[PDB]
């Protein structure tokens, strides 16, 4: 104890004096080499500063600490051996967080870059030479390929389930007996969460965190916390396949991926939650990571179970792909593999509520342990997801004290910046659907929203029943309160949330309220057709506005808008829709489907609202045409075409369909374009007296332009 | 001509004799597995075979009373959300899964007789 | 057929190895827990002779073991009792007293610590001759073979092997003629190795076997003629399922009979049945000679025994465990099957002559081990 203090002293005081004078590099810098291997036996905070001073010294490792200076005696940079850097990051581990958890510590970057260089300095494990770790690897990689069933569940939730692995017991096991490479990739992951808060983070980077994590895994070390985190960048992975990809989405081969990435982090986490429950004395610290562990692997099922995934990563195929199937003649068929689903959806639902019913009562046994602890709205999210088209709000009074709960902590863990609007907005699309389709008793779900009136901030005459009108009418009411609390959620800040409220006051004024103007009027501003220097939909993205809802929101929205217009039949709009969507390609996916939609629904609405008989123009009038006759009446309608002699209408939707025949593949345009010329231009002048019909109507058309 | 492939003899079906709760959580069972022509108590041809699984017959031997699937369902699912506010050979009415689909879907998977044999010769596929 | 299951009551330990040495099976845990036990006891059990509470092991013990290594390998004879864990070795002279063919205290086993090897030095396989009277040892990093004579323990010979070429099992000839090893790199090497110890490679076969990395029990023909080739890899069709390939000695090699596995994981444990069948069909007046084969896969608990005479399996007794088969074992008739697992539990199968047919004497099998080829004489230098 003293003996270290004193030498502590010593050393500072040598190392200060060759400061002094720029010496210490005399004698090789063994000096500095004793004095790092007695201050690695030195755990003290002073004995750690001095051995900053060491590493800038010597390998000229730059530790910054606030509160530091360099006692430069003049020594060059060297290399720092392996065998060095194990029991000095050992030490960096011990004196950075003693007692407290590093993944409940604060995360000091301080040490990080000479963490780098540890981990540069040992690089990867080598594999190939212990059968341990070669077995442990493959047994991981078996793991991995299991497939899903319920009974590896149940004994997850009685810890039943393990992968009885050894401890290579080497030189390196003390290593990651320190967790050295859970530290690690521990940063790497804050870095790349703040990354990811800025948006650079890229998934190229998680593969050798991944590797890490594997690494720590297979010796043994029994630290479910390396699972929790490989099953984190598993779902950071999907996260990023599921929004920033719809193209991986369409694709079932990628999804495949997909599945099999989601079906790693459940293992991961599986493994995570029954290593745990293998612990006995588990402390509440255990109790407050695997409750976060239970949140997560509770989010990854019902992103697996949902839509737009619907059970594939419980579908499994063999490795093997081809089946070797005996015929009853004696021969043997190669016979490809299918996907066969291991679970009933039914013990999914089951493992859902069941993981967020242990982790309210985990949150219960917290927070008697722990009466700070604040809870989350999550399990009131998570079971309101449930609630998605399955229930109908058929538990009324226990829909009550769960949304009530969500609402509350949403409102009252709201920044200034952006409130919790989602548990409020899901409220209100559950209200709006239960409500319509008449599944609720609307007296307390009214009475609810004098709760959430914090958040609503209204009169509470609209939460009150009134229930003295027409259905209809009480119905329309609310939706007026409704469209009030969009015009509160175009109040707030919104950082990335008006589109889906524009699509809701859609969804009020043309399904609900038959106001189609209204609707259409609320649309053009999101949608600028009319204009010519705008893009076609306005989602404010002049340079700034990063992708993912325009992918297939705008889209959507563009469907709908379809729906609009072919409501009333505008035909004008929907040609500069086209002609704005010709320029929009970057702004959204899939831009020749939506574009083939588009030229239907123009076409479609040019038929109806002017009329049309299009299975007359080509097969029957142009055989039965005289040359000389066409060219005749033709030279005389171009000689007589004026466009204040016809209606504006008329002209435009043939500029506009030649245009779009100019554009596109010629058939789509061909019909709506012989109509309107032969049944306006050609005809009227016949009687009172195809590319050569379509170069007419170019000259018509240079004439209208 | 190739000898053609006679049918799979009637062999009469493995019984659980005798189940006795040892010290482990699992108990010690005896079962007779008939590996003999049921008719004639011959040795069995070459084109017999007897396949079996264990935890099937251990759910069949207890518990013969099987109620409606979609009623234990809802039966179970009430039970967890009633609650929210290993007995090894008996039915635990506390494991709220429901193994009985997968398990004809395992039974209908075994129930293919397709990669489960003995060829003579190497794998040439014709 | 009669199967008995029994959970054994070792806490916290997997049994790994089994050994029935005479009319005493012996079973060993992970930590060190031995139990050894008469077959004769469990095959009356197993027919309801004997009650299932009265069954209680012949010598429990444990084994002086530090935490060193664990055990996997354990042979030896009535005299001696070689115990191996992964990186020691200990063999129990005087383990079973011979006047009253009951096992000595462990006090009275001359307990000796004969090898002991240290990481990353792993020892992969045990195998031990008895008509040669040489212990075999298989090593990695490096890859070695060593050769130790029974009850002395003198190291005979030493065979080094290539360092892309690690042993993962051998296999033992029944006539004490030849030794033939599997490698990690599915190169299969065959020894001609005499009394002495001098060895000589005579056939040297790779890229024919799939290995990974676990313990592995298989078995050579009681005639000495048909070598299991599991997990073949020549041949076989790409992206299929798992075979065993069947190589006459005799023949040079080439692939007789195919087993064709089903799509899950290799087998893990082969033995043939000691004795050889017969069945005589008495409508023809002839007699169908054959042996019967235990396998058993590498994941689940399910294991076939296979006639040789047949186009199927005799039955299949599937998810028999939740874990994997560590060892299988037939009794010296071979009218009972023995077999462990990792969850501590054992599966014993008793059966009748109507079971199996009618077992030929070793007289039969030795004359029948005459006629296959013999081999130069090794030349001592």
């Amino acid at each position: 104890a003293e003996q270290g203090i004193e030498t502590t002293e010593l050393i500072w005081s040598l190392h200060t004096l060759f400061g002094h004078f720029h010496f210490c590099d005399a004698s090789n810098g063994k000096f500095l080499d004793l004095a790092e291997k007695l201050l690695c036996q030195f755990i003290n905070n002073d004995s750690f500063l001095q051995l900053k001073q060491i590493l800038w010294c010597r390998y000229h490792y730059a530790i910054a600490s606030d509160n530091f200076s360099p006692d430069l005696h003049d020594t060059k940079a060297v290399e720092m051996e392996k065998i060095h850097s194990l029991p000095l990051g050992t030490y960096l581990i011990k004196l950075q967080y003693q007692n407290k958890n590093p993944y409940l510590s604060s995360s000091k970057t301080t040490l990080k870059q000479i963490m780098d260089n540890i981990i540069e300095k040992i690089g990867d494990p080598s594999t190939l030479d212990n059968h341990i770790i070669s077995r442990n690897s493959f047994l991981l990689n078996e793991y991995l390929s299991r497939p899903i069933t319920a009974d590896l569940l149940k004994h997850t939730f009685s810890g039943a389930t393990s992968l009885y692995l050894t401890s290579p017991n080497d030189e390196l096991q003390q290593g990651m007996t320190a967790g050295l490479f859970y530290v690690s990739s521990l940063q790497s992951l804050g870095l790349y969460k703040m990354r990811k808060k800025s948006m650079q983070a890229r998934p190229s980077e998680l593969d050798s965190i991944i590797r890490m994590l594997k690494n720590d895994i297979i010796y043994n070390t029994n630290r479910f916390e390396s699972w929790i985190l490989l099953g984190k960048c598993y779902s950071y992975i999907v996260e990023d396949d599921l929004i920033w990809t719809s193209d991986k989405i369409t694709v079932p081969e990628k999804k495949d991926v997909i599945a099999l990435t989601q079906r790693k982090a459940i293992l991961c986490y599986l493994m995570a939650i029954s290593i745990y429950y293998s612990k006995l004395d588990r402390t509440i610290d255990d109790k407050k990571i695997i409750l976060e562990a239970l949140d997560d692997l509770g989010s990854m099922l019902i992103s697996g179970y949902y839509n737009p995934m619907n059970k594939l990563c419980f579908s499994w195929k063999s490795s093997a792909e081809n089946t070797m199937r005996l015929s009853e003649t004696g021969e043997v068929v190669m016979e490809k593999t299918k996907k066969i689903t291991t679970i009933s959806d039914f013990n999914i639902e089951q493992s859902i509520f069941l993981c967020f019913n242990r982790a309210c009562s985990l949150s219960g046994d917290i927070k008697s342990q722990d009466d700070v602890f604040v809870l989350n709205w999550s399990s009131f999210y998570n079971l309101a997801k449930f609630f998605f088209k399955t229930d109908g709000g058929n538990n009324c009074k226990l829909v009550a004290k769960y949304i009530t709960q969500g609402c509350q902590i949403a409102y009252e863990s709201s920044p200034a910046k952006d409130p919790i609007i989602e548990p409020h907005y899901l409220l209100v699309n559950a209200c709006y659907k239960w409500v319509k389709r008449g599944v609720i008793g609307v007296n307390e779900a009214l009475t609810l929203l004098s709760k959430d009136n914090q958040f609503f901030q209204e009169q509470e005459e609209f939460w009150v029943n009134d229930e003295g009108l027409a259905w209809d009418y009480q119905e329309k009411f609310f939706f007026d309160k409704i469209i009030r609390l969009l015009r509160h959620l175009l109040s707030v800040d919104k950082k990335k949330w008006q589109h889906r409220p524009r699509y809701r006051i859609a969804r009020i004024l043309f399904d609900d309220l038959g106001d189609v103007n209204g609707a259409l009027e609320e649309m053009d501003s999101l949608i600028s057709a009319k204009s010519i220097n705008k893009n076609l939909v306005n989602i404010w993205k002049p340079d700034f506005e990063r992708p993912g809802k325009h992918f297939i929101y705008t889209y959507q929205y563009l469907v709908l808008y379809l729906d609009l217009l072919f409501a009333i039949k505008d035909f004008n709009t929907t040609g500069l829709v086209i002609k704005k969507l010709r320029r929009f390609g970057s702004g959204t996916v899939n831009v020749n489907e939506l574009l083939e939609r588009a030229i239907n629904v123009y076409t479609q609405s040019a038929k109806i609202k002017l009329q049309l008989q299009d299975k007359s123009y080509v097969e029957q009038i142009l055989p039965t045409l005289n040359y000389q006759e066409f060219l005749k009446i033709s030279e005389q309608l171009n000689q007589v075409f004026d466009q204040g002699k016809y209606p504006e209408e008329i002209s435009s939707g043939l500029k506009l369909a030649f245009q779009l025949k100019k554009g596109h593949s010629g058939i789509a345009f061909d019909s709506v374009c012989l109509g309107i010329y032969f049944e306006y231009l050609y005809f009227p002048l016949a009687r009172q007296d195809k590319k050569e019909v379509f170069d007419r109507v170019r000259l018509l058309v240079d004439k209208i332009t | 001509s190739p000898k053609r492939l006679v049918a799979a003899p009637t062999v009469s079906p493995p019984k659980i004799l005798q189940t006795a709760e040892t010290k482990a959580k699992e108990p010690s069972i005896l079962i007779d597995v008939p590996l003999y022509q049921a008719d004639t108590n011959d040795y069995l041809d070459e084109n017999g075979q007897v396949i079996f699984n264990l935890s099937t017959l251990i759910k069949e031997k207890y518990h013969p009373k099987s109620k409606e699937l979609a009623q234990l369902k809802d039966s179970k699912r009430n039970l967890l959300m009633q609650l929210s506010d290993n007995l090894i050979g008996k039915y635990d009415v506390e494991d709220p899964f429901i193994d009985d689909s997968e398990l004809l879907w395992e039974e209908q998977r075994a129930a293919t007789k397709d990669g489960f044999f003995v060829y003579f010769g190497p794998l040439i596929e014709k | 057929m009669r199967l008995l299951k029994y959970p054994l009551d070792i806490h916290n330990e997997q049994v790994n190895a089994l050994a029935a040495l005479g009319p005493y099976i012996i079973l060993a845990g992970s930590g060190g827990h031995v139990m050894a036990w008469r077959q004769q006891q469990l095959v009356d059990t197993a027919f309801d002779r004997v009650m299932i509470k009265d069954l209680k092991p012949e010598v429990s013990f444990q084994v002086d073991q530090d935490t060193t290594g664990d055990i996997f390998f354990i042979t030896g004879d009535l005299e001696t009792l070689y115990i191996g864990s992964e990186h020691r070795l200990w063999g129990y002279s005087g383990w079973l007293c011979r006047d009253t063919n009951n096992i000595n205290s462990v006090e009275k086993m001359n307990s000796k610590l004969l090898f002991e090897c240290k990481s990353p030095s792993t020892i992969t396989d045990v195998k031990y001759d008895i008509n040669l009277g040489i212990l075999f040892v298989l090593l990695s990093n490096e890859n070695k073979i060593l050769l130790f004579r029974h009850k002395t323990f003198d190291k005979l010979s030493e065979i080094t092997i290539d360092k892309a070429s690690k042993p993962i099992t051998g296999i033992i000839d029944p006539t004490g003629q030849t030794f033939t090893v599997m490698t990690s790199d599915r190169s299969i090497l065959v020894y001609q190795i005499n009394k002495t110890g001098t060895h000589k490679l005579i056939n040297k076969l790779t890229q024919h076997v799939q290995m990974y990395p676990l313990h592995y029990r298989i078995s050579m023909s009681p005639q000495a003629d048909i070598l299991p080739v599991i997990n073949s890899v020549k041949g076989v069709p790409n992206n299929a399922t798992s075979c065993t390939a069947l190589l006459d000695r005799n023949n040079n090699y080439k692939v007789t009979k195919t087993l064709v596995t089903p799509s899950s994981n290799g087998c893990r444990v082969l033995v043939y049945s000691p004795a050889f069948y017969e069945k005589p069909n008495l409508k023809k007046g002839t007699s169908t000679r054959y042996n019967l084969i235990a396998t058993s896969g590498s994941t689940d608990g399910t294991i076939l025994v296979w006639n040789t005479k047949r186009m199927k399996p005799l039955f299949n007794a599937l998810q028999v465990s939740s874990t994997a088969i560590n060892d299988m074992s037939w009794s010296q008739d071979g009218f009972t099957l023995f077999a462990i697992s990792n969850d501590a539990t054992l599966y014993t199968f008793a059966f009748q002559e109507k079971d199996l047919g009618v077992a030929l004497p070793q007289t039969e099998i030795k004359s029948l081990q005459e006629v296959n080829k013999k081999l130069p004489k090794l030349e001592e230098p």
